[PDB]
């Protein structure tokens, strides 16, 4: 019985330990939700720049059309 | 679009034939139109002196 007693103390001190681990697991997955959301504007400012590759690929594949004429309208896309 | 409608329409090449050939047509339907005009005015001239 009294040793059962200093038992369950020991029980009690798992148990705290327990919710410590509980809360921090929590936290842990917030975090991870955070980083998502952290990882999604990295991407973002990634995909901005990829614009920037795609003006001047256009940029130098127009020029090439343009420098390598060897032997029209000006109907354009203008947004 | 010099050398892209050059390369591209030259491929059309085929489709083309049936454009001409619908010209063609055109101006034989109009011709048969000619000869129903004439048609209808020689009529005229003939009815009117009959």
């Amino acid at each position: 019985s009294p040793a059962l007693l200093a038992r369950v103390n020991e029980k009690k001190a798992e148990l705290e330990n327990l919710k410590e681990l509980r809360d921090l697991s929590a936290a842990v997955a917030a975090q991870m939700e955070a980083l998502e959301q952290k990882l999604s504007t990295l991407s973002s400012g990634t995909e901005a720049i990829a614009t920037v590759l795609a003006n001047w690929h256009n940029v130098l594949r127009a020029i090439s059309m343009a420098s390598a004429k060897i032997p029209p309208q000006t109907l354009v896309r203008i947004p | 679009l010099a050398a892209a409608e050059a390369s591209l329409r030259d491929e059309i090449g085929p489709f083309i034939q049936l454009l001409l050939d619908r010209a063609e047509k055109h101006l034989d339907r109009q011709a048969r139109r000619i000869e129903t005009l004439k048609a209808r005015a020689e009529l005229n001239a003939g009815r009117l002196s009959q």
